[PDB]
Order: C-alpha cells, then sequence, then structure tokens
C-alpha cells in the first residue's frame, strides 16, 4: 500500500500502545465483586505490575469497572460518574449483577445489567468471577484497544 | 430640616446595633452522607 | 522635632541616620558625601533662612550632586551634536570611542 | 533613573486615582493600596541603591513590615465585612450616613 | 555553549523525575510483596513513558466555567518554578551561581503555592475549594518553618550561598551540630511536596500530567537540598565527580526514604498537622533558632563572609 | 527480586551523574581548563575586568605571567 | 517538691516544650558563661574588610609602627593560639 | 543574561508542554484559616528582620545584636504563647 | 540592553494601570503579583539582590499569598477592564511618546535611556551589597529594629482581638 498508509499504521501502533500499557481504571465499587477487584489489585496478580493503578479518580481514570449490583437508586449515579470521566474511556462489566442482573434479575430494585445504562465494553462473567478471570477481561481489553486503528479510519475518511 | 432628599432618613439606634457545609461524601462508594459542617 | 526626649536624654534613637554623610557601615561612604557635609556645616548654626540665603552655593552643588540635571543636559548635547554630525558626515568617531583601542588595568 | 522613577512616581498616581475610584470591590480597594505600597518599596530601594545610602536601606523594610500589617489589618476588616453582609460590596456599607 | 549545559542539565532532570514514578512504583510493590511494573518495556523501564504518553494523548475535560486563563496558567507555572528551582544548585560547581540562592529557592516554593492556590480556585467545585485552602495552609506553615530552620543552619553556615555550604561540610557533615533541624527540615520537606503522611489527598490529562511532573521534580530537589545542606559529601579541588557522584548517593538514598515513609505511615488528619507544626516545631524551630544565635557569639565561631 | 529495581536506581544515578559533571566540563571548557571565576563582590568583578584587560584577546582567562614584563 | 515533681511529669508527658524552653534559658545564659564570648568582637574587629589609611606622623607619636613587619601593633597571636 | 535564558527555556518548555497537551488530542466562611494565614503574615515579616542575621553575625557590637535578636525571638515566642492561650491554633468550635 | 530597566518600568506602569482599573479581584492580584515580579526585577537591575529577594519572598512571598487567600474566601466579568487596558495602553505609549519628545531631556530621554542607571559604584572593594545596611539595623538602628518588633506584636494582638468575635 501506501507509504503515508504505513506511517499512520505505525502511529496506531504506538497510541494503541501506550493507551493499553498506561491503563487507569477507577472501580464502580458495590460489592462481592469489588471485594474480588481488590483480590486482584493484592500482590498475587498485581495489576499494578501490569501497568493498571490501583485507586484513580473517575478524572483520571480511563475505563469503569462496573463490579457488583447497579440499583435503581445508584445507576443515576453510575450515569453521572461515567460522564464525568474524560472520552477516551472503556467499560467492563464484571459479575452477573453488572452483566444482566444475575441473582437479582427480577428484583423490583435492580438495573437488569449495567449495559441499560453505560456502553460496556467487555463483559466478565462469573459470580464472583476469579481475580484470575477479572486480570483475563483486563488483558482482553487491552487487545480490544490494541486492534483500534483511529488514524486509519480518519485517513479514510 | 425634613427636605425631599433626607426625608427617608430614620434616627440611628439608642444601642448602636446556620450557614453550614453541606457535604454529599461518596465515591471516595454505595455509602451516601449528607454530612452538616460548622468549618 | 515636635518633642525633644532625644536630645533631653543625649540619646540619638533616630538621629544617627538623618542623611547621607551619616555614619555608615564599615566607612563605605554615600555619593554626594562631601557636598552634603559642606552644606550641612554651612548651614549649622545660622538658622534656616540664613541657610537658605547664604548657603545657596552649597545647596546648589549639592543639589547637582546628588541629581546631575546639569551632566544630563551637558551630555545629551554633546550626543545630539554628534548625532548630527553623524548626520551630516562631516566627523567619525576615534578608535578608542568605537570599541578598539589598547586596554589598559 | 530619572525615566523609570517617573514611571513609578505615575505607577504610584494611577494606583493611588484608582483607590480614589471605588468599584463594588473592596477587595480591589485594597490591591490598588498595594500597588501604592509596592511603588513605594522600589521608589524607596532605588533611591537607596543609587545614593548607596546604606543607613538607609532598613527602611524599605520598615515600610513593608508596616504596610504589610496595616493590610492584614484591612484585610480583617473586609473578613467582618464579608461575614456580616455575605460580600464585600462597598455600597453595602452605607447606613451611618444618619 | 551555555545551551548545551543548559540541555543537559534540565533534560536528565525530566529522566530522574520519569524513572522517580517508576522507582516508586516498584519499591512501594517490592514492600507490598509485590513487583513493579515490568512488562511495559525489558524491565519497566519504558512504563513513564507510557504513562506521559497515555496523560498527553488522552483529551482533557476542560469545563467551559473553569477560567482558561487560570487553567492555563497554574501547571505551567508550577512546572517551570520546579526548572527554576533545580537551576541554582552546585553539583559542586552551579549551572548560574546566585549570591543570595537559598532565598530564591524559598521564594520559588512561595510562587508554586501560588500555583496550588490558582489551579484549586480555577477548579468550579466547593470542595475542591475547601481542599485547596486546606493545602494552602499546610504549605505555608511548613514554608515559615523552612525558613526559620534554614536560617538557623546558614546563620552555622555563614552565608546564603551554596559554594559557602560546600567549604562549610568539607570537614564534617551539618548533620551532626544541627540533627534535629535536620529532622525538622525533613519532615518539612515532605510537607511542602505533600507526600505521605501529609498528603491530605480534579485536573485530567495534561495538566494532571504537568502537576505530577513538578511534584516529582520537587520531590527530587527536596532531596537534593536536603543532601547539599545537611549531609555534606566529599569535595576535592582536583576531581568534581567524586562530589557528583556522592550527592547522587545520598540524593538517591533520601528519595528512597520518601518513598519509604509513604509506604510505611498512615496520613495525618489536618488539625492533628497544625497542632504538630504550630505547637511542636515551631516552638522548637525557634528556640533552635535563638541556639544557633548564640553560638557563634558563645563559642567565637562567627563564619567568614566569603 | 528486590535487586530488579536497580535498573531504575542506575538510570537515575546515571542521570544525576550527568548535570553537575558535565556542568564543571562545560565550565573547565569554557574557561581553559580551570575553574570558573566567581565575581561574589565588585573586588572580584574588578579583578576579572583587569585579567580581561591585560590579556589583549579579550577574555579574563589567559592569565599573563612574567612573560610580559623585562 | 511539687516544682521537681512538676517538671518531672512535664519531661514524663511531653518534652518538646520542656526542652524548648531549656534551649531557651541555655542560649540566654551561656554567652554570659563562656570566656570565648569576647573572642567573637574581638575577631569581628580584627577582620580587616576596608584599607587601614595611613596617618602622617609628625614624630610625637611613638606607639604606631612605621612598618607592618614590626613588632609594635595589635597582633593576632591569640586568634592563632585560639 | 544567563539566569533571562534559563528561566525564559523553562517558561517555554512548559508552554510547549502545555501546547501539545493540547494539540495532540484532536459560601460558608470559616475564620481558622484567615487566622492562620495572618499568622502565617505576622511569622513571615518576622522572618524577613531575622534574615540579615548572617551580615548581622559580623558585627563589632555583637551584644547589642544578640540583645536584639534574643528580644525579636523572645517577642515570636510571646505571640505564639498568646494565641495558643487564647485558642487560636487550635481547629475546634 | 540599556531599554531593559525602562522596559520593565513601562511594565510596571502596565500592571499598576490594570489593577487600577480594577478587575475581578483574582485577576486584579495576578497583576499585583506580575507588577511585583516586575519590581523585583527593578530592584535587582538597580542594586543588590537582598531588597529584590524581600520583594519576591516577602512581598510576593507571603503577603499575596494571603491576599489571594482572602479572596479566595470571598466571591465575585463583562470584559470592559481589557478594553480600557489595551486602550490605556496604546495611550500610555502616546503618553511617554509626546513626553519624550516634549521635554527634551527633562524626566524622560530617549538618547540618554539606559546612561544613567547606575551612577557611582566602588569598583574596588568588600562590604557593598544591600543586606549590609539591613543587617546594620540590629546595631545602628535599634529603634528601628525595636519598632519593626513592636509592630508585629502588637500585630498579633490586633489581629485575634479584631477576629474574636
Ligand atoms: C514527550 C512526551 C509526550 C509524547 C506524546 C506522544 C508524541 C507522539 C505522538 C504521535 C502521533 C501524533 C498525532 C496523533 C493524533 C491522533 C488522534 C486521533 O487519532 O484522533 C482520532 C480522531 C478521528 O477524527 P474523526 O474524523 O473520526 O472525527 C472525530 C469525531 N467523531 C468520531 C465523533 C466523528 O482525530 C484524528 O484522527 C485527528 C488527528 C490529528 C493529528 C494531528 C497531528
Ligand atoms: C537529614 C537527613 C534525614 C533525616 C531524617 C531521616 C528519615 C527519618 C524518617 C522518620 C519517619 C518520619 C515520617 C513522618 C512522621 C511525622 C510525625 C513526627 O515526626 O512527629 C514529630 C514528633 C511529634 O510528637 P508527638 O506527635 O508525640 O506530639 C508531641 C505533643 N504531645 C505529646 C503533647 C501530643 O516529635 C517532634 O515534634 C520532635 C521533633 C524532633 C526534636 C528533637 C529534639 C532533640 C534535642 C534537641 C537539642 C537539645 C540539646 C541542645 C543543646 C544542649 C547543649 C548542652
Ligand atoms: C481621571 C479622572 C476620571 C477617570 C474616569 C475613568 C472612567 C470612569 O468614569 O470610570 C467610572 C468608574 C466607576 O466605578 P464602577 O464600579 O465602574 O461604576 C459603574 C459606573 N456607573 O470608575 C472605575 O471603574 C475606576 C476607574 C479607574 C481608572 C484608573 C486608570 C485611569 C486611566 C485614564 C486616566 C484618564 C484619561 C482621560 C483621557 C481623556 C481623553 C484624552
Ligand atoms: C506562565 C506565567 C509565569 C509567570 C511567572 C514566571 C516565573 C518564572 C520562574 C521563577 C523566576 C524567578 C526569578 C527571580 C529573580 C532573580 C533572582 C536573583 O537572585 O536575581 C539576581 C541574579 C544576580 O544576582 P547575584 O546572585 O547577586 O549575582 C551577582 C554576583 N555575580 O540574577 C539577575 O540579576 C538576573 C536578572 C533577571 C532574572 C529573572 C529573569 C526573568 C525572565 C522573564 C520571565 C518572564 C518573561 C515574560 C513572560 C513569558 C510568558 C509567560
Ligand atoms: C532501595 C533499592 C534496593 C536496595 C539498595 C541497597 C541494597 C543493600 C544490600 C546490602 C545491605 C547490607 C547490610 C549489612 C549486611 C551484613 C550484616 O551484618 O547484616 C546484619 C546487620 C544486623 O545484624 P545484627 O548483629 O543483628 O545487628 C545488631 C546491630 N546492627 O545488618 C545491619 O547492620 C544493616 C545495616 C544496613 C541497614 C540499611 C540497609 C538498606 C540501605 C538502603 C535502604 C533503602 C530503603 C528504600
Ligand atoms: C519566653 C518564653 C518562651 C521561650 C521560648 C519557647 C517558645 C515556646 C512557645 C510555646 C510555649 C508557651 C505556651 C504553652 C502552652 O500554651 O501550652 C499549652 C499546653 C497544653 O495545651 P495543648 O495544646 O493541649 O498542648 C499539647 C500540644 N499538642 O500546656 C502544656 O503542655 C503544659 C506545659 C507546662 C510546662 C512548660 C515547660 C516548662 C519548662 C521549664 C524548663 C526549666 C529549665
Ligand atoms: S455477580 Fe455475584 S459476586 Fe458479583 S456482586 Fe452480584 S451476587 Fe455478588
Amino acid at each position: 500500500r501506501s507509504r503515508a498508509e504505513y506511517v499512520v499504521t505505525k502511529l496506531d501502533d504506538l497510541i494503541n500502545w501506550a493507551r493499553r500499557s498506561s491503563l487507569w481504571p477507577m472501580t464502580f465499587g458495590l460489592a462481592c465483586c469489588a471485594v474480588e477487584m481488590m483480590h486482584m489489585a493484592a500482590p498475587r496478580y498485581d495489576m499494578d505490575r501490569f501497568g493498571v493503578v490501583f485507586r484513580a479518580s473517575p478524572r483520571q481514570a480511563d475505563v469503569m469497572i462496573v463490579a457488583g449490583t447497579l440499583t435503581n437508586k445508584m445507576a443515576p449515579a453510575l450515569r453521572k460518574v461515567y460522564d464525568q470521566m474524560p472520552e477516551p474511556r472503556y467499560v467492563v462489566s464484571m459479575g452477573s449483577c453488572a452483566n444482566g442482573g444475575g441473582y437479582y434479575h427480577y428484583s423490583y430494585s435492580v438495573v437488569r445489567g449495567c449495559d441499560r445504562i453505560v456502553p460496556v465494553d467487555i463483559y466478565v462473567p462469573g459470580c464472583p468471577p476469579t481475580a484470575e478471570a477479572l486480570l483475563y477481561g483486563i488483558l482482553q481489553l487491552q487487545r480490544k484497544i490494541k486492534r483500534e486503528q483511529k488514524l486509519k479510519i480518519w485517513y479514510r475518511r | 430640616y425634613p427636605s425631599k432628599e433626607t426625608a427617608h432618613w430614620k434616627p440611628p439606634p439608642w444601642n448602636d446595633v446556620v450557614t453550614n457545609m453541606t457535604l454529599n461524601f461518596g465515591p471516595q462508594g454505595v455509602l451516601r452522607l449528607v454530612l452538616e459542617l460548622s468549618g | 522635632p515636635f518633642l525633644d526626649i532625644q536630645k533631653k536624654l543625649g540619646i540619638s534613637l533616630d538621629r544617627h541616620f538623618m542623611f547621607l554623610s551619616a555614619e555608615q557601615p564599615y566607612k563605605n561612604a554615600a555619593r554626594c558625601h562631601a557636598f552634603e557635609k559642606e552644606w550641612i556645616e554651612c548651614a549649622h548654626g545660622i538658622g534656616g533662612t540664613r541657610a537658605k540665603k547664604e548657603c545657596k552655593i552649597e545647596f546648589d552643588d549639592f543639589e547637582e550632586c546628588l541629581l546631575r540635571y546639569k551632566t544630563m543636559r551637558r551630555m545629551h548635547d554633546i550626543k545630539k551634536q554628534r548625532e548630527k554630525l553623524m548626520k551630516e558626515g562631516k566627523y567619525t568617531p576615534p578608535p578608542h570611542h568605537s570599541g578598539r583601542e589598547e586596554p589598559r588595568p | 533613573m530619572p525615566s523609570t522613577f517617573f514611571n513609578l512616581t505615575m505607577a504610584f498616581s494611577l494606583s493611588l486615582l484608582g483607590t480614589l475610584m471605588f468599584r463594588s470591590h473592596l477587595m480591589s480597594t485594597l490591591l490598588c493600596l498595594e500597588g501604592m505600597v509596592l511603588s513605594l518599596f522600589i521608589m524607596t530601594s532605588v533611591t537607596s541603591l543609587n545614593s548607596n545610602s546604606m543607613s538607609s536601606m532598613p527602611i524599605p523594610i520598615t515600610i513593608l513590615v508596616f504596610a504589610a500589617c496595616e493590610a492584614a489589618v484591612g484585610l480583617a476588616l473586609l473578613v467582618k465585612v464579608s461575614n456580616t453582609y455575605g460580600t464585600d460590596y462597598v455600597q453595602n456599607l452605607n447606613l451611618l450616613q444618619c | 555553549m551555555f545551551f548545551i549545559n543548559i540541555l543537559t542539565l534540565l533534560v536528565p532532570i525530566l529522566i530522574a523525575m520519569a524513572f522517580l514514578t517508576l522507582v516508586e512504583r516498584k519499591i512501594l510493590g517490592y514492600m507490598q510483596l509485590r513487583k513493579g511494573p515490568n512488562i511495559v518495556g525489558p524491565y519497566g523501564i519504558l512504563q513513564p513513558f507510557a504513562d506521559a504518553m497515555k496523560l498527553f494523548m488522552k483529551e482533557p475535560m476542560r469545563p467551559l466555567t473553569t477560567s482558561m486563563s487560570l487553567f492555563i496558567i497554574a501547571p505551567t507555572l508550577s512546572l517551570t518554578l520546579a526548572l527554576s528551582l533545580w537551576v541554582p544548585l552546585p553539583m559542586p560547581h552551579p549551572l548560574i551561581n546566585l549570591n543570595l540562592g537559598i532565598l530564591f529557592i524559598l521564594a520559588t516554593s512561595s510562587l508554586s503555592v501560588y500555583s496550588i492556590l490558582w489551579s484549586g480556585w480555577a477548579s468550579n467545585s466547593k470542595y475542591s475549594l475547601f481542599g485547596a485552602l486546606r493545602a494552602v495552609a499546610q504549605t505555608i506553615s511548613y514554608e515559615v518553618t523552612m525558613a526559620i530552620i534554614l536560617l538557623s543552619v546558614l546563620l552555622m553556615n555563614g552565608s546564603y550561598s551554596l559554594q559557602t555550604l560546600i567549604t562549610t561540610q568539607e570537614h564534617m557533615w551539618l548533620l551532626l551540630p544541627a540533627w534535629p533541624m535536620a529532622m525538622m527540615w525533613f519532615i518539612s520537606t515532605l510537607a511542602e511536596t505533600n507526600r505521605a503522611p501529609f498528603d491530605l489527598t480534579e485536573y485530567a490529562a495534561g495538566p494532571f500530567a504537568l502537576f505530577f511532573m513538578a511534584e516529582y521534580t520537587n520531590i527530587i530537589l527536596m532531596n537534593a537540598l536536603t543532601t547539599i545542606i545537611f549531609l555534606g559529601p566529599l569535595y576535592y579541588i582536583n576531581l568534581p565527580e567524586l562530589y557528583s557522584t556522592n550527592f547522587m548517593m545520598e540524593a538517591l538514598l533520601l528519595s528512597s526514604t520518601f518513598l519509604w515513609i509513604r509506604a510505611s505511615y498512615p496520613r495525618f488528619r489536618y488539625d492533628q498537622l497544625m497542632h504538630l507544626l504550630w505547637k511542636n516545631f515551631l516552638p522548637l524551630t525557634l528556640a533552635l533558632c535563638m541556639w544557633h544565635i548564640s553560638l557563634p557569639i558563645f563559642t567565637a565561631g562567627v563564619p567568614p563572609y566569603m | 527480586m528486590w535487586f530488579e529495581i536497580l535498573p531504575g536506581l542506575a538510570i537515575m544515578g546515571v542521570c544525576l551523574v550527568i548535570p553537575g559533571v558535565s556542568t564543571a566540563y562545560i565550565h573547565k571548557f569554557t574557561n581553559g581548563g580551570k575553574e570558573k571565576r566567581v565575581a561574589r563582590v565588585q573586588y572580584q568583578w574588578y579583578l576579572m575586568e583587569r585579567d580581561r584587560r591585560i590579556s589583549g584577546v579579550n577574555r579574563y582567562y589567559v592569565s599573563k605571567g612574567l612573560e610580559n614584563i623585562d | 517538691g511539687r516544682i521537681s515533681a512538676f517538671l518531672k511529669n512535664a519531661w514524663a508527658k511531653e518534652p518538646v516544650l520542656v526542652v524548648s524552653f531549656s534551649v531557651w534559658g541555655l542560649a540566654i545564659i551561656m554567652p554570659m558563661i563562656s570566656p570565648y564570648t569576647k573572642y567573637a568582637s574581638m575577631i569581628n574587629k580584627a577582620t580587616p574588610y576596608n584599607y587601614p589609611v595611613p596617618v602622617r606622623d609628625d614624630g610625637n607619636m611613638p606607639d604606631v609602627p612605621s612598618h607592618p613587619q614590626d613588632p609594635l601593633g595589635p597582633s593576632l597571636d591569640w586568634l592563632k593560639n585560639l | 543574561m544567563n539566569l533571562y535564558t534559563v528561566i525564559f527555556i523553562n517558561i517555554l518548555l512548559s508552554l510547549t508542554l502545555i501546547l501539545v497537551a493540547f494539540w495532540l488530542p484532536q459560601l460558608p466562611f470559616s475564620m481558622k484559616f484567615f487566622l492562620v494565614a495572618i499568622t502565617f503574615l505576622l511569622f513571615d515579616l518576622e522572618i524577613a528582620l531575622l534574615l540579615p542575621l548572617p551580615w548581622a553575625i559580623q558585627t563589632i557590637k555583637t551584644s547589642t545584636m544578640m540583645i536584639m535578636a534574643f528580644i525579636l525571638v523572645t517577642i515570636l515566642s510571646l505571640g505564639l504563647a498568646y494565641e495558643w492561650t487564647q485558642k487560636g491554633l487550635e481547629w475546634t468550635e | 540592553m540599556n531599554n531593559y530597566i525602562f522596559v520593565l518600568s513601562s511594565l510596571f506602569l502596565v500592571g499598576c494601570l490594570g489593577l487600577a482599573l480594577k478587575p475581578s479581584p483574582i485577576y486584579g492580584g495576578l497583576g499585583l503579583i506580575v507588577s511585583g515580579f516586575v519590581g523585583c526585577l527593578m530592584v535587582l537591575g538597580f542594586g543588590g539582590s537582598f531588597l529584590g529577594l524581600m520583594v519576591f519572598l516577602i512581598y510576593l512571598g507571603g503577603m499575596l499569598v494571603v491576599f489571594g487567600y482572602t479572596t479566595a474566601m470571598a466571591t465575585e466579568s463583562n470584559w470592559l477592564i481589557l478594553g480600557f487596558l489595551v486602550l490605556g495602553v496604546i495611550m500610555e505609549v502616546f503618553l511617554i511618546c509626546v513626553l519624550n519628545y516634549y521635554d527634551e531631556v527633562g524626566v524622560i530621554n530617549l538618547d540618554g535611556l539606559g546612561d544613567w542607571l547606575m551612577y557611582e559604584v566602588d569598583d574596588v572593594g568588600v562590604m557593598l551589597e544591600g543586606g549590609i545596611g539591613v543587617a546594620a539595623m540590629y546595631s545602628c538602628a535599634t529603634w528601628m529594629m525595636v519598632v519593626a518588633g513592636w509592630s508585629l506584636f502588637a500585630g498579633i494582638f490586633i489581629i485575634i482581638e479584631i477576629t474574636r468575635d
């Protein structure tokens, strides 16, 4: 192909590498799944070693880890915090509650999945899914945002 | 001397004579705190 | 001053740094120390009116030292005349005023 | 030095005229007061350094300290005004006319 | 040649700042029985570069209600004050030899607390403004205790120069004559840098990266200043590389001491921090200030002007 | 293990060796194999200006000894 | 007795104020005790920041020396032996 | 000239950093804070008085300088003691 | 490099003009900080670094910190102040020009710019820097020393008494 598209592809590689190497989350943590989140933060799995910084503010956050049961009383707060997060933002839903309501699916005060409120990038299944599996979801997110070609789309505009 | 430009004045008194923080503690996150502070 | 407690008790709370020719740290003379000393030596003991009338020569010398108004007038006149002779071109600067001279310590 | 001293005196004059022409902000009035204070400090310091008056270089230090305590007093007064009226607007300060 | 010296001073300082972020991550991980970043790069050496590139690549969420003037001014001011703080430092020879370099340092810290105050007022939130006022009060109180401590130790030294400090330190460390002062100075530098246990903690992407850069640069500088003042490196007129290496080693130990303290201790309360300073340091600071006034008088050890 | 942090220690140690050593070397190179003469007082500045005037090349660091005296 | 107990339990509960006050008192009293206090003033007087202007002698004063390398004058052997 | 060059380079570097940072993505008053602010003003001006001591240590009249410095640091201590006794140092209703 | 001090004085005049023009008090304090830095630069250019670092360390260092702090506990646009500021700076340029041409060498001289900054300096000599006399306030002017100390002590008493409420 053209020489300019090669440079554009390499620039996409650099930008995607930066975004997946420096992935700062805030965990909108509610429950059991947030406990298992901090077990992934724990020294065995070491997302800080992976480049993923524990306890970041929503202003400095890249991905929101929806960890727990999203209730009707909490969904406006979830949407507000998601709106306060800057534009390059991803969503990792974790657990059956945040995925599709889970064990409280037929409840009067439980939102059937956080995808009804925020656009979810990756769903992590389990109740709770292990910290091993959540770290799998994070690495899958890094691969997914490695697959992005934003300057390639812009050049092909 | 009450004139039109000074008749609205009143004599001085003989003796010459709570706004608080309504903070919302929260996403440090499933806890809401309406917290009433004096400084 | 209005009250003379300092003169009555003989102390000098603030009288020893009144002017430039007063006491200085490590004997560092201020500018126009000699001129101000001459003015004070003239003006002492005769009062303000006779100091203004009679010590006008000393006061004018001290004021000229302190403000350099006539010095600025003279140097500006010299520079303006030199610039005019630059413009009409009948004069050239010497090597020592053009930055090319043999230095001396 | 005479041009810069003239500029400093015009700066003091502008700050004084700003002090004399009030706006809604007593904070702005105090800031103009310290514009005058700062201009006074520069004129005193340049005069002392030009005259080599080592005996009188403490005078800028004294004007700085004294004017700073005076402005601390004024800031305390502005705090009292802001507490009693919500704001520091000088038109709220007018019930001593009668 | 002077511009080359400027470049070879400032660029390695920024490299030291980025790798200070990396070594803080690694030391905190290894003190928490885990590892630092090592996947990003060979042994994590590309992790600060990835962090900086992501921070400059992410769009800054700029609220329109925030004043663009102050939003611009605060981080650029903080970074330029960190670098201006770095310039007048002799290692054992400075880029710029100032007559009153320590006064320059302290007043540059005053302009830094302007920077944090302006950022807090620009951040249009009442909680942000409250935390800003708390942080300015913290920085201000530890600045006044730094100024008095530093005044007394230079009363022992002789002048506000730093080569005079090197000549003072060429026989022994100032830590032995002024070690309680050294402890209070260390705590004061900690609370200036807002490190744990004095952190007591708004901006996204670009400004956040700039503030992070300036804060870590100030951390390295407080370590370097503590080294140069209190713990004199070995100085010889025929070789300055020994002084540079020894100052390097002591600065690395002091930076590791800040990371050590952050790992070890829980943070203070705001009332406890003000109580600690205004009721334990400043009485001791004033008493030791008058003691160090008295010391050369009754020992006849008045230092020279040069 | 704990020695894995020593890469970062080595990078920081190196990049604090460059500034001071480079500053001293640039001072020696710009002043002719000698330290940069400091003028903390007007006496030292006057000495620098005197050396600059004696040296005859408008650089103060060209010191002249007894070869200038018969 | 009671005063000694007051300083003792003050030192027990909080030594910061005790150390600061003792350092205050020591800073007051030690210039009045040490024999080196006058030597600081002597050294500051002996330090020659200014040129010593020579005096035109009429021969009526013999205390001033004609030469710097003379036994006459304020030598600093006390400073060398300090 | 050197310090002017370094400060200009510093400001230019910080300005270009904020410029590439932008171009690359394409009330209830509390009295006690004012109290510690003015206490800092007073103590900072007392520092401004205390600062010339590295040159005041070289004076001939060391006794008078020592007495003035002792009196000044004593009134620092007395003012701080006043504020401590009248509760200007605590954060309590 | 001879117009450096005049450029600094003009910048100080511009900052004082804006401060008199009275923007929102945060921006007024910013202009006062700029004017303080400029005054520091003028003092450093004219003489010893000590008085400049008093401006830069006590005036800038503490005093406008407390001004900014007290403004921060206060509260407040209309963008007119910039319009009168640019009008004031072009009027200032015109005024200094007409004063320069009209008074020949009086208060302002174009040819005399930079010629009369340092009048007379002791080229050979130690004990000339600006901190020496201010240190002699400890010895020569003990009355200065004690009135400044009593001013600060009384100011403490005054401030807690006023804010006692
Ligand atoms: C410069 C090189 C490096 C030095 C430091 C090395 C690293 C050390 C790191 C340690 C951990 C620090 C983490 C933060 C801790 C914060 C808490 C803290 O420190 O609080 C301070 C604590 C506070 O104590 P506190 O919290 O118990 O409060 C005291 C008040 N009461 C008890 C009423 C509640 O201590 C101090 O403030 C004391 C400071 C040191 C004073 C030392 C005085 C020694 C003697 C003086 C001289 C006497 C003789 C004079 C000459 C006589 C000659 C004859
Ligand atoms: C984003 C907006 C930010 C606004 C604030 C900017 C802050 C920048 C960082 C802090 C700079 C602090 C400078 C403080 C003044 C210098 C202090 C000092 O000690 O100066 C004296 C020194 C020489 O004195 P001495 O040591 O006695 O030497 C003689 C013996 N050989 O040296 C001198 O005499 C040199 C005199 C000049 C020194 C200062 C240079 C300032 C340069 C201009 C800055 C602004 C530029 C314009 C705006 C740009 C865009 C924002
Ligand atoms: S999915 Fe299961 S483990 Fe997770 S929050 Fe819901 S009930 Fe708890």
